[PDB]
């Protein structure tokens, strides 16, 4: 019936002053362009139909029409920055926001996707979808006692819509526009459907990916305990924006860091970092040298936790990243730490898989990792036992290694491997 | 993240 | 409020 017509058809049934045809039109152009392969976007946006599927958005005496330009518009959205403009130029955004308030939940949900598109689009997008006025009857859909008597495909929605209007960093989204969507925002976290949470900790990655004063807003609401649980759990779609919050979440204060170690997040450790997903292992590594970087007593419970051995077997083998994120995660380690944590850490094997690193190409893990072992050093030092490592180096081919950096482009490396070499090397 | 927008293809 | 943490890369 509306299945397959051409652009011009669509064009001469909208052209129609005829309701019933515009609407016949207008599900045919929202069946056109929810073909997976090529929907023709530029094609409608070309024929000037935008324009005429935002005025169908406020005709309510019409429910229909105002689904299926919904639905039409929702797709151009989903297109480039370009399609999606040509959807934000022709009026859309407060006429989307205004069918949040539809009766009909299909409708005001397509109206939560389609604002959801302009919001993913960028900040500028986003800040203007907030600018509009969206999230107060966004929020309103989910002001009910519970979230479970929603329809969950419906939830799902208005929480990734939501997350798009925590999304993107430059600039980050207004402060009062985040106040505004936490504590929702903490309510969606604790829902049982495993795609609103895993939105939900995107939502909070975005929230956290910032200045300490947006980690400090997030924090101060006390998701860190829920995101930690998120943190354990099996699904790697919650796993993986859980665990990059909490990362973003040890990015910050020594306080900010402590509230993620005083939530048990350093007993999920031992499985992060051995997680088959390389991504995982990374990121955890990563929030482990977040870690590192902190007090003594913060490195004490890495210790306590049995973390150094994981970070000696991510040194010893991972994908290069992730060993280049070990290998920092000890160097800040070795900066911070007392002297008997650098002992316990060479106690636990680091410096083999530290000197076999030494072979990488790359330039920067070379200074990380010459810095620790000078960090290493000068702990032996204040235990007079300076040479019982130079052996240990030199027994492992590291001092090979040492001396090949010995001649090498950057100035940096060049620098510390002969320094090292004239003071523990003689 | 994921993606920062979704087709209805329904 | 700690020079010593890192961003991702």
């Amino acid at each position: 019936g509306t299945v397959n017509w051409s652009v011009e058809d669509i064009v001469k049934g909208i052209n129609s002053n005829n309701l019933e045809s515009q609407l016949q039109a207008t599900q045919a152009a929202r069946k056109l362009l929810s073909r997976e392969k090529q929907p023709p976007i530029d094609n409608i946006i070309r024929a000037g139909l935008i324009p005429k599927f935002v005025s169908f958005l406020g005709k309510t005496d019409c429910s229909p029409i105002q689904f299926e330009s919904a639905w039409a518009l929702t797709n151009i959205a989903s297109g480039t920055s370009e399609q999606t403009k040509a959807v934000v130029d022709g009026g859309a955004i407060p006429a989307f926001i205004s069918l949040l308030a539809s009766p009909h939940a299909h409708i005001s949900e397509q109206a939560v996707w389609a604002l959801g598109n302009i919001a993913g689009d960028g900040s500028a997008f986003r800040d203007l979808v907030i600018k509009h006025g969206a999230i107060d009857p966004l929020l309103a859909l989910l002001a009910v006692p519970d979230l479970s008597t929603l329809a969950c495909g419906y939830l799902r929605n208005l929480t990734w819509t939501l997350s798009n209007l925590c999304r993107n960093k430059n600039p980050a989204p207004p402060l009062d526009a985040v106040e505004q969507i936490l504590p929702t925002l903490v309510r969606l976290l604790h829902h049982n459907d495993p795609e609103v949470l895993a939105d939900s900790c995107w939502a909070i990655s975005y929230l956290t990916d910032g200045p300490n004063e947006r980690i400090e807003m997030v924090v101060k609401k006390g998701v860190v305990p829920q995101l930690v649980k998120l943190l354990g759990a099996t699904e790697l779609p919650i796993v993986t924006p859980a665990l990059r919050a909490i990362g973003n979440i040890v990015t910050g204060t020594d306080e900010q860091t402590q509230k993620v170690i005083d939530a048990g997040a350093l007993a999920v450790f031992p499985s992060l970092l051995t997680n088959p997903k390389t991504n995982i292992q990374k990121e955890a590594t990563w929030t482990m040298s977040n870690i590192t970087a902190g007090r003594q007593d913060q490195i004490q419970q890495v210790v306590n936790h049995g973390l150094v051995p994981f970070l000696v077997g991510v040194l010893s083998k991972a994908d290069f990243k992730t060993q280049k994120e070990a290998a920092w995660a000890i160097t800040n380690y070795t900066s911070g730490g007392t002297v008997e944590q650098i002992v316990y850490l060479v106690h636990c094997g680091i410096i083999e898989p530290l000197m076999n690193l030494l072979s990488a190409k790359d330039t920067k893990i070379i200074q990380v990792i010459l810095d620790a072992i000078s960090n290493i050093f000068q702990a032996a030092e204040k235990l007079g036992e300076t040479e019982k490592l130079s052996i240990m180096i030199e027994e492992c081919g590291g001092l090979d290694k040492i001396e090949a950096l010995q001649r090498h482009e950057n100035e940096s490396v060049y620098k510390a491997s002969l320094n090292l070499i004239e003071k523990y090397f003689s | 993240s994921n993606p920062r927008k979704r087709h209805r293809e329904d």
